[PDB]
């Protein structure tokens, strides 16, 4: 719990570009071959986004802020990145959120969870019946107030080196107590930090939790065939939104195809 | 469907005629709006079906009459509507009732619209 | 020469099936009525503007079959009877190069496009 | 002279079948009316200082005497939206009338007769003119020496 | 409201009427029913507990 | 032949650089954009 | 009909719930002042045209 | 001086270019104004 992991090392604050990434449907309204504007939180195009990496001595998972919403582009060969912490204090002092993918469903809970110095998803006993599934996240929970489970699906945590093939983009913000999520899944050929293209992010859920959030943190999958834990190989990006005016080009079938930053 | 009724959906209300449609909504889209930010469709919450919201019929009412000195016989025009309430003839201007149609052509005395005119004769 | 003829129900546009709004609207007087007079007056002018221009003749003149005009070819401006609308080639090119509920209705013109081509 | 006339006719088909901005005078009339109508409908979504734009949402949330105050704001704003629209169309209907009286004057002087007026029935010495119809307008083919 | 000819005289405010066309009212179809649709109301809490 | 061109920002005339007054003006609709179109259309006519 | 013609005098003196009622009066008066100006210029320009 | 800045001259709020006044004034004057009833100048309460 309190022991810092052996593979803990501080990466520097890298930066890269964003061609048109961070574009989602701000509402569930259908359109057809029109061009309507909007005033909500988006990513300014061609902006500086932080970059983070992981490898089997550099384990990257620090605390980050949640001032005005954020953005994720979780490049994944092996679904190493599992979940996300949220809240203000991130400990048993006050209520906080967890979004944990146990490789079967999107488990969500809101409790005064007990904080560790370096939480993680422990996957131990790979000598027999590995199964690449759930098995040092927290140690206590009290006054739980919310829960949610998603559709059934199956993810895998088997190690895979090399460059990336799949990319899963996610968005996270909380407005008037409602916590909204947008995401998708698409393949890529990760030749560079990010691809120069466009693709819209659809909504996933909308939880009426009703708390304040100011920080977050990522959760990664560790193998072992707190000190004795094998670090993973992955990379994830982070952004922060701003209240900018945008345009949205809807095709005939209602799928967004292009946008413009005003 | 095919009837002027009121709407009170999960997060939407209004009035109009409701019919089926060929529009392709997304699995998360509930309703649609036109260029003028006006609703024209809706997804039924208890059945994943797209339904067009046609507005209920309306139009101005105008009377066709000669002078009161001549007589008191009068015809009526319902602008921009097919014949629904019911000596009756449909036009591109609307359902005309109270006047006879003739295949002959004469000079225009009382304009109506779309090349149609009226007059009181034998 | 002309504009699109329109009419707007001042009651339906403001009070969308709300008798409470209608009772309040009555305290403003004939503001509702004056608007329908102006738009009605505009609509009548668009019919006069067309009559003043095209209806300059008291009788219709027809083109003869033997089109001998001393070498002048008026085929591109004369009407093509093969078309459904008896218009010329140039009249068709001009038409191709050119392109709800809240009390808002569009009235049609008095003279249809076929009538204009006859003049 | 006949070959010169027939050749000039052919150049018109080449121009109108390819150039789009030739009929900008008529397209601006169509687009002007469309924007005024769409602008008139978009103002229904405006609140004008009320809790909401919809009357039923005001009626289904507030009391009568509190709603009658806020309903008076929508009426005051929506009523001005009509006066702004009707006052504009009265001015647009004056520009179209002066253009229509001109076209009626040209159909008499240029088509029905030969005009000695310069630059009124085309550039150069006027011989004759041929009219052609169009959406919401008219086209004159001015023959000149 | 006796006949459309009388609706004209009340509009023009004149017992006499000349030949022509006169707009008097605005026809509008009144709705018949009142639909109410809401998603299925399942997932109730077991208050019997 | 011509008249003196003019252009007037609705906001600065009404709201003298006040964010509060400006946010209160957005709910009034497109009254500002219509006024800028008209004045601009006038100025273009003076050049024609 | 407001307390003052200045905007900052109300912004620095009254609260938003009490200033919003006052600022709305200035806007309705200052907005009509523009429409009266633009409407008259469109008519004046028609004479120049 | 000679800079666009916000100011509060004893309650005389505003924003604009403050620069030296080459204009006369009364002994009891506290500020000046233009044809538009707008604050055109001001006297500092500490250095008149």
């Amino acid at each position: 719990q309190c022991v810092n992991l052996r593979t803990r090392t501080q990466l520097p604050p890298a930066y890269t570009n964003s061609f048109t990434r961070g574009v989602y449907y701000p509402d569930k309204v259908f359109r057809s071959s029109v061009l309507h504007s909007t005033q909500d939180l988006f990513l300014p195009f061609f902006s500086n986004v932080t970059w983070f990496h992981a490898i089997h001595k550099r384990f990257d998972n620090p605390v980050l802020p949640f001032n005005d919403g954020v953005y994720f582009a979780s490049t994944e060969k092996s679904n190493i990145i599992r979940g996300w912490i949220f809240g203000t204090t991130l400990d048993s002092k006050t209520q906080s959120l967890l979004i944990v993918n146990n490789a079967t469903n999107v488990v969500i809970k809101v409790c005064e969870f007990q904080f560790c110095n370096d939480p993680f998803l422990g996957v131990y006993y790979h000598k027999n019946n590995k199964s690449w599934m759930e098995s040092g996240v927290y140690s206590s929970a009290n006054n739980c107030t919310f829960e949610y489970v998603s559709q059934p699906f199956l993810m895998d945590l088997e190690g895979k080196q090399g460059n990336f093939k799949n990319l899963r983009e996610f968005v996270f913000k909380n407005i008037d107590g409602y916590f909204k999520i947008y995401s998708k899944h698409t393949p890529i050929n990760l030749v560079r930090d990010l691809p120069q293209g466009f693709s819209a992010l659809e909504p996933l859920v909308d939880l009426p939790i009703g708390i304040n959030i100011t920080r977050f943190q990522t959760l990664l999958a560790l193998h072992r065939s707190s000190s004795g834990w094998t670090a993973g190989a992955a990379a994830y990006y982070v952004g922060y939104l701003q209240p900018r005016t945008f345009l949205l080009k809807y095709n005939e079938n209602g799928t967004i195809t292009d946008a413009v930053d005003c | 469907k095919n009837k002027c009724v009121n709407f009170n959906f999960n997060g939407l209300t209004g009035t109009g005629v409701l019919t089926e449609s060929n529009k392709k909504f997304l699995p998360f889209q509930q309703f649609g709006r036109d260029i003028a930010d006006t609703t024209d469709a809706v997804r039924d919450p208890q059945t994943l079906e797209i339904l067009d919201i046609t507005p209920c019929s309306f139009g101005g009412v105008s009377v066709i009459t000669p002078g009161t000195n001549t007589s008191n016989q009068v015809a009526v025009l319902y602008q921009g509507v097919n014949c629904t309430e019911v000596n009756v003839f449909q036009t591109r201007a609307g359902c005309l009732i109270g006047a006879e149609h003739v295949n002959n052509s004469y000079e225009c005395d009382i304009p109506i619209g779309a090349g149609i005119c009226a007059s009181y004769q034998t | 020469v002309s504009m699109t003829k329109t009419s707007v129900d001042c009651t339906m546009y403001i009070c969308g099936d709300s008798t409470e709004c209608s009772n309040l609207l009555l305290q403003y007087g004939s503001f509702c009525t004056q608007l329908n007079r102006a738009l009605t007056g505009i609509a009548v002018e668009q019919d006069k503007n067309t009559q003043e221009v095209f209806a300059q003749v008291k009788q219709i003149y027809k083109t003869p079959p033997i089109k001998d005009f001393g070498g002048f070819n008026f085929s591109q401006i004369l009407p093509d009877p093969s078309k459904p609308s008896k218009r010329s080639f140039i009249e068709d090119l001009l038409f191709n190069k050119v392109t709800k509920f809240n009390g808002l209705t569009v009235l049609p013109p008095l003279l249809t496009d076929e009538m204009i081509a006859q003049y | 002279i006949a070959n010169q006339f027939n050749s000039a006719i052919g150049k018109i088909q080449d121009s109108l079948s390819s150039t789009a901005s030739a009929l900008g005078k008529l397209q601006n009339v169509v687009n002007q009316n469309a924007q005024a109508l769409n602008t008139l409908v978009k103002q229904l979504s405006s609140n004008f200082g009320a809790i909401s734009s919809v009357l039923n949402d005001i009626l289904s949330r507030l009391d009568p005497p509190e709603a009658e105050v806020q309903i008076d704001r929508l009426i005051t704003g929506r009523l001005q939206s009509l006066q702004t629209y009707v006052t504009q169309q009265l001015i647009r209907a004056a520009e179209i009338r002066a253009s229509a009286n001109l076209a009626a004057t040209k159909m008499s002087e240029c088509v029905l007769g030969q005009s000695k007026r310069v630059d009124f029935c085309g550039k150069g010495y006027h011989l004759m003119s041929f009219p052609q119809s169009a959406p919401h307008g008219v086209v004159f083919l001015h023959v000149t020496y | 409201a006796l006949d459309p000819l009388s609706e004209t005289k009340c509009t023009l405010k004149s017992f006499t009427v000349e030949k022509g066309i006169y707009q008097t009212s605005n026809f509008r179809v009144q709705p018949t029913e009142s639909i109410v649709r809401f998603p299925n109301i399942t997932n109730l809490c077991p208050f019997g507990e």
